[PDB]
DNA sequence: TTGTATTTATTGCAATTTTCGTGCCAATTTCTGG
DNA sequence: CCAGAAATTGGCACGAAAATTGCAATAAATACAA
């Protein structure tokens, strides 16, 4: 309902389909602060 | 175009072809007047530098005090006289194609200004301390046996190895009986209608007599004698009593 | 080039185009509601190059439509009234219209 | 010309007209404040004042 | 790719993760982040209204403005996908890979991190065990230190002001080794070692008993043993490469009129661009050393403010004198990302009345 | 004799002296700004004026420590509420959508297959802001990535592709468009086969407004070809821009010209005229005490400072008084527009102002002047001139202005050809032959005569 | 890059590695083709001197009466045309190596003004009133035998012992049966890989021609004709047919 | 009484290319008799 | 009504006028130490 880009466009797609159920995935804002992080010289990264 | 006939011009052109893709210097021997500059030409049009600027110079007009000074130009304070900087030949030739007309007649003190500029291609200009690179195809046309000049003393040994690596010989037109009608033809029809002459061809006596002649000027003495030919004609066909400037 | 307001906007029906006066602005006592052209006006699109199906274009449908493109001003979605009052501000050495 | 013009158009004591009807704009009109430039803060002010 | 269908399947994958980690980053993690080097304080050029080369928005670095376009425009389709024009050198893919894309600068001096400074208790301080006030005189070129100790009677760590450097220097000559800046603090750190100290400090924690100081001890060994078993590296607290943000997070704000404004973010970048290229050209003409050091000092006092504006002295402020926002108030406060867009956001498929 | 040589000689010097602060004049005023950027970086004595400023900042700064007993003992109100609520209980745009976003949002809603799905990506890509299909269909099928798909596949995709909304997107080219648009219309309209007929067979003759092979070749009569050609002209020739994503661009003016008491005043547009200054603080210690390699050095640069100062200003003075002068002497433009533009070149403006031409052209290239009318060049204003009967001048804008504004108010059935626009020029005192008549309205993008007449 | 098969040029190279080193000036002598400007560049890189810039010069390529000027520079005021201070070339490589290619060449006149640079490094500019010190490690290279020039009176003597601390002998190539085969199997790779030729060896016997042949232009006759047989090839394998231009 | 180093004051020519107007003519649109 | 016979326009060429750029460091007035 917020900052799932993909998430957005396969939930409409279903919901016109009659097919009540989500793929959930990555928010935008929290790659926003990891790429802010990283600005600052520190090394973040998701792991596995 | 060009007009090649006889199989040995054939046998020339699919070599050009051939080599073509190869940016090695080439090395040209032939007589004076067999058509050493338009193979050069045709060689320069069928690489990959045809696009490109092909300059093309006799080096036996050059002065020798001024041979470094016109190979690699000079700067401000080089030497009196001047007051800008001068470009070189090879800097002039730099992204394409140098053609030097008779290298056999060159003084052999300044045969060592091209021992290096050939392989290495780096070089400084005269009142000048900074490295110059290029990227040029060296082509040379000599009338003269580069070899025995070089037995007998008089060419420098590592620049006819350095130039000597693609050979291309050219046969005089003593030995070109077939393609002796094509370019009659193609030159009366030149100067047909450069003179406004409207001469179309030739007769039996006129054709015999060329035909038997063993032309020492080869091309250039036959478009001569073609050109006097369509000067002091009237007719419609040039016969033999028009050519009596042959023997 | 400027944005010149017009009641020719080569793009809408006529119907679109009731309201508007020979200014291209909307007539005193209009009933209008969302979607409707208040002001009509147009903006050049550039010197595009003419190609054939360009010219095709200029040719069959006119040279006003390929020269601008409409920017009129519209009632917002939601928003209805009756048109009551119209001022127009010119800046000196600018031709007044009708309307002014 | 610019201090006065920022001073009658941009502080923070010069505000648009309460115009809903004329008790508000008499009641705009003598309305006293002790916030602005010179004054105090809702954050500072305190719990006496 | 070649196929299109697994090509454009493979461009709407979820990453697989379950853990995060965070470090210190080494400027060869910072180089190979990046795609390329910014040179040029520009950002747009106003008369073609496309990036310039080299700059903040520049479409080499950080990606085509189009979808399946380079800048020139010799390739233009999805036909062309993964090409890299040899006239323009902009590839042929998504424009969104501006949002993914960073870029790096290089300083001509190095500079030090303001958070491993100023952030209580100081990191350089409590490695080093100097005062706070010696690193900054030091730092902000405004004393000396001592790097070697050298056969003379002067230590590894001591404070040299101008009239004692320069007696210093003409009674021993070339025997010591005296330096300021950031330069001096790296080669501190670099020339350090840490199984030593921490054994030393060990020992003397077990000899001496204190109160005040044996906390000081046990400080210091946390501190030496974190950074052994964490992969760090005391002179990573030392900035040499500077990471650039890409550029669709820190967007031109466009007005009525063609008037492209400016944004905080990117003024800090253009200051901090600007007085890096006057020291590089500086240095390369051999100019006076008393010019150089005004010119260390002022950027390294921009590079402070990029990064955390207003925690060091004064606060740099725009034209209405309001102070500049920085990567720090982007990531922390009730305004930033945690507390504004990560642990509460605006919704679809809402509404309210009374 | 020709040689190299090194000697000592006696000889005369011509004057050479020329090209310094030179090129500052033919560029325009972001290429000059980027110069100074680039003056300003090699040289330290050199600074611009600027408007950031920094002042001291020491204020304590609350954090999450204060315990929850200080904040009740607190009588003050806190900065922020630590509450994520407001006090009743940084600009960033916004996403826009454009054709290919309302195109690519009705193919995700569409029953397709995987590789249909991906044709209609392919297909939607290459589709202009106009609504037409840029590329063939061969370069789709190429892009398609794989030997198993025939074009059949492509063209059906482009079929239903072409019935989104707009109707008409994504078509070949005109005709296809328009009958496209056609076919979603109901057999009950009236002059529905006919127009359907002269878009399928002719559309060259209208396009040439033959309006006589095409009633011979279609057998009609000219009520329902007029009938006919005002249903297609109803249509809706670029369908794909109902959805228009743009803004237009700007040229910020480098001269302000307005009129203040009956008089024209020109000035410099003081927002963007280039300045710089000389920074004090390194320039304040060149004092002989310091080394002297120090010493040249700032003395060298504070040299190049001043006389690119002075050059600056130099070239900022000049700059105005050419635009004053070119204000001066067309003075009937801007008070009553286009037709009343005198003739101009270089020579005049120079003799003018007492300078060479080429500095009068170096200075007015890429040069803009804000006036109550419009933007213009400074280069606009020089045109060539036609010999007018009495020995007066008519200038080619004047000319070319009035040919447009004849033209425009001309009668529909019968356009007037050169030959006639000649005549009407002629009566007025201008003298153009044909040849320039018709140069001039090719300039225009004017059709010829036999090209504007209408039914 | 560079193949050392045979025992001699591993005893040069051994030479070399001692002299790593060794700053002062050498002297090669050899043929047309053998690899002096190889083995001195190799020289350099093995020295202390490895990134210092090196500025190989010919010397006949400057004119006579410019010569001083192109060597030491000249000042403000000297001439007609000293328009400002200009350094020479000895100036240039001030830390590097100065190479001086084909010094056989240069004329007697030359020799006797370059006596005092090369032993003390101090030369005064043309018009400069400060003495300028350099240092330049010197390497010579050259294709005659100075050891008799010196005694036919065709070179100076004073020169030969400034530049005759050490001395370097490279052997010619038909003396080196070591190398042929290394250098024609890297040389036809090499040709292989920029012609983009599906060719990967010789033949037994091209092998055994190559390993006969009294080569003159040494390594580089024996590259020119590997390169000609690659461009004329036609097989995955060279023949004997190919090298018809040895024998 | 003078000879030298510093500070301002120098924004124009001459090739050279590009463009201006205008006439001639060949491939298209209109005028007139059985 | 229709076919044979008259205006229209844009390419090409001509001379002449106008816009463009390659010349990149100079010279004259003024103050100070012997
Ligand atoms: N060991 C080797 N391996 C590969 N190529 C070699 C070797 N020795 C010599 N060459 C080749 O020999 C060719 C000529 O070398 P070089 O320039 O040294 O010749 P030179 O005539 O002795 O030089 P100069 O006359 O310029 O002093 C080069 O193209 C080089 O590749
Ligand atoms: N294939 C050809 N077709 C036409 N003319 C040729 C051909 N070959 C040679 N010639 C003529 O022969 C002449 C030879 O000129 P050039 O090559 O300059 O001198 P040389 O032959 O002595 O080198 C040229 O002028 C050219 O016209
Ligand atoms: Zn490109």
């Amino acid at each position: 309902k917020s900052d799932d880009v993909n998430g957005r466009t396969k939930m409409y797609k279903n919901i016109v389909d009659g097919n009540h159920q989500m793929e959930p995935g990555m928010p935008e804002s929290f790659n926003v602060l990891l790429k802010e992080i990283r600005s600052l010289g520190i090394n973040i990264e998701l792991e596995d | 175009e060009y007009v090649f006939e006889s199989p040995k011009m054939k046998e020339i052109l699919e070599k050009i072809k051939k080599i073509s893709c190869a940016e090695c210097p080439v090395l040209i021997t032939g007589e004076s007047g067999v058509g050493k500059e338009v193979v050069a030409r045709l060689i320069h049009k069928l690489s990959d530098r045809s696009k490109e600027p092909f300059v093309a110079l006799n080096v036996a007009s050059i002065p020798r005090d001024i041979f470094e000074a016109e190979l690699f130009g000079y700067e401000k304070g080089a030497f009196t006289g001047a007051v800008s900087s001068k470009e070189g030949f090879f800097e002039l030739a730099d992204g394409g194609t140098l053609f030097l007309d008779e290298i056999g007649e060159l003084s052999l003190e300044a045969q060592a200004k091209l021992l290096r500029v050939i392989e290495s291609g780096k070089f400084y200009r005269l009142g000048g301390r900074k490295e110059i690179e290029v990227n040029v195809r060296i082509l040379a046309a000599t009338n003269r046996n580069i070899k025995e000049l070089v037995k007998e003393g008089k060419f420098r040994e590592d620049l006819y190895y350095r130039l000597g690596v693609i050979e291309i010989e050219i046969p005089p037109l003593r030995e070109r009986k077939e393609d002796i009608i094509p370019l009659a033809n193609h030159f009366l029809k030149k100067f047909s209608r450069k003179y406004a002459k409207e001469v179309e061809g030739f007769t039996k006596s006129a054709q015999e007599l060329l035909l038997s002649y063993p032309w020492y000027g080869n091309v250039r003495e036959l478009k001569n004698v073609i050109e006097r030919a369509v000067l002091f004609s009237e007719g419609k066909f040039i016969d033999r009593g028009e050519l009596s400037c042959l023997v | 080039g400027p944005e010149e307001i017009t009641a020719d906007i080569p793009n809408v029906g006529e119907a679109a185009l009731s309201k508007l006066d020979e200014s291209g602005i909307v007539y005193i006592g209009a009933e209008v509601t969302g979607g409707d052209i208040l002001v009509g006006k147009v903006t050049p699109k550039g010197e595009t190059q003419l190609t054939p199906e360009e010219k095709l274009l200029r040719a069959i449908f006119g040279e006003k439509a390929s020269d601008v493109k409409d920017s009129s001003l519209r009632v917002p979605n939601g928003v209805s009234g009756t048109v009551i009052d119209v001022q127009v501000f010119t800046r000196d050495g600018v031709e007044k219209d009708k309307r002014a | 010309s610019a201090a006065v013009k920022e001073f009658f158009g941009s502080s923070q004591l010069s505000q648009f007209m309460d115009q809903n009807n004329p008790l508000s704009e008499i009641t705009h009109k003598r309305r006293i404040s002790a916030l602005g430039p010179g004054g105090l803060t809702r954050e500072r002010a305190g719990f006496e004042v | 790719m070649k196929d299109l269908l697994k090509f454009l399947k493979a461009q709407t994958k979820t990453e697989e993760f379950d853990a995060i980690k965070i470090a210190l980053a080494s400027p060869d993690m910072i180089r190979s982040w990046s795609f390329g080097e910014v040179k040029k304080p520009e950002t747009i050029n106003y008369r073609t209204f496309k990036p310039e080369r080299d700059g903040l928005f520049c479409a080499r670095i950080f990606g085509p403005v189009k979808d399946y376009e380079c800048l020139c425009g010799k390739y233009k389709r999805l036909k062309h996908r993964g090409v890299i024009c040899e006239k323009c050198g902009v590839e042929v893919t998504q424009t969104k890979v501006r949002r993914e894309r960073m870029g790096h600068i290089e300083l001509a001096s190095p500079t030090a991190h303001i958070w491993f400074l100023k952030s209580l208790p100081s990191r350089i301080g409590l490695l080093l065990d100097m005062p706070l006030r010696d690193i900054e005189r030091v730092l902000y070129f405004e004393s000396y230190v001592v790097i070697e100790g050298g056969m003379t009677n002067l230590e590894r760590q001591q404070i040299l002001t101008e009239e004692q450097y320069l007696d210093a220097l003409e009674e021993f000559g070339d025997e010591f080794d005296a330096k300021m800046g950031a330069e001096a603090i790296q080669a501190l750190l670099k020339s350090m070692d840490l199984e030593q100290e921490c054994e030393q400090l060990r020992e003397e924690l077990n000899e001496t008993n204190s109160e005040t100081k044996r906390k000081k001890l046990t400080k210091r060994i946390k501190l030496l043993e974190a950074f052994v078993q964490s992969g760090n590296k005391p002179e990573w607290m030392i900035l040499t490469v500077l990471p650039v943000l890409p550029p669709d997070l820190r967007p031109l704000v466009p007005l009525d009129g063609g008037r492209f404004a400016t944004s905080d973010l990117n003024d800090l970048y253009r200051r901090v661009i600007n007085r890096n290229n006057r020291l590089k050209r500086l240095l390369d003409l051999a100019a006076p050393d008393i010019i150089v050091r005004n010119e260390k000092r002022m950027l390294q006092e921009a590079v402070d403010a990029l990064l955390d504006n207003g925690r060091r002295g004064r606060a740099i402020t725009g034209s209405n004198k309001r102070p500049l926002k920085s990567l720090a108030d982007m990531i922390k406060g009730k305004q930033g990302r945690f507390r504004q867009n990560l642990l509460g956001k605006r919704v679809d498929y809402s509404g309210r009345s009374v | 004799k020709q040689g190299l040589q090194l000697r000592l000689s006696q000889q005369l010097a011509m004057t050479p002296q020329l090209q310094q602060a030179i090129r500052l004049l033919q560029l325009s005023t972001l290429e000059l700004q980027q110069e100074l950027q680039q003056a300003l970086e090699s040289n330290p004595l050199l600074e611009q004026i600027d408007t950031h400023e920094e002042i001291d900042t020491r204020e304590t700064q609350d954090s999450e420590t204060l315990d929850t007993a200080d904040a009740l003992e607190q009588k003050e109100m806190p900065e922020e509420l630590p509450l994520d609520a407001s006090w009743d209980t940084v600009y960033q745009g916004e996403t826009t959508q454009t054709l290919q976003d309302y195109l690519m949002w009705q193919v995700e809603l569409t029953p397709f297959s995987d590789t249909d799905r991906a044709i209609a990506t392919s297909i939607v890509d290459a589709v202009d802001e106009t609504g037409y299909l840029t590329v063939p269909l061969e370069d789709i099928l190429e892009s398609i990535g794989d030997e198993e798909i025939d074009i059949d596949e492509v063209e059906a995709v482009l079929k239903r592709i072409q019935r989104f909304d707009p109707v008409g997107v994504a078509a070949k080219d005109l005709r296809d468009c328009l009958l496209i648009q056609l076919s979603q219309f109901d057999k009950t309209t009236p002059w529905l086969e006919e127009a359907r007929l002269i878009i399928s067979d002719h559309l060259d003759l209208l396009a040439n407004h033959d309006f006589r092979t095409l009633m011979r070749v279609t057998r009609l009569k000219e009520d329902v070809l007029k009938e006919a050609v005002n249903l297609i002209q109803s249509l809706d020739p670029r369908p794909g821009q109902s959805i228009q994503t743009g803004e237009p661009e700007y040229v910020i003016p480098d001269v302000l010209v307005r009129k203040h008491n009956g008089h024209w005043t020109v000035e410099l547009n003081s927002d963007s005229i280039p300045r710089l200054q000389i920074n004090q603080h390194y320039a304040s210690m060149c004092n002989n005490a310091r080394n002297d390699g120090d010493s040249q050095f700032i003395r060298s640069n504070l040299q190049d400072a001043k006389w690119l100062i002075k050059s600056l200003e130099s070239r900022n003075d000049t700059l105005l008084r050419v635009s004053r002068c070119i204000v001066e002497q067309q003075q009937a433009f801007f008070e009553q527009g286009e037709e009343y533009m005198k003739p101009m070149v270089l020579a005049d403006i120079a003799q003018a102002v007492e300078m060479h031409e080429s500095t009068i052209s170096r200075v007015t290239t890429q040069k803009y002047l804000h006036s109550p009318r419009g933007i213009f060049e400074l280069k606009y204003f020089f045109s060539s001139h036609v010999n007018t009967e009495g020995g007066g001048e008519a200038s080619s804008t004047a000319i070319r202005a009035l040919v447009k504004k004849l033209i425009a108010a001309e009668n529909p059935a019968k356009p007037l050809s050169d030959s006639k626009l000649t005549s009407l020029l002629s009566e007025q005192g201008i003298m153009v032959a044909r040849r320039t008549v018709a140069k001039y309205r090719e300039s225009l993008s004017i059709p010829p005569s036999n090209q504007r007449k209408q039914l």
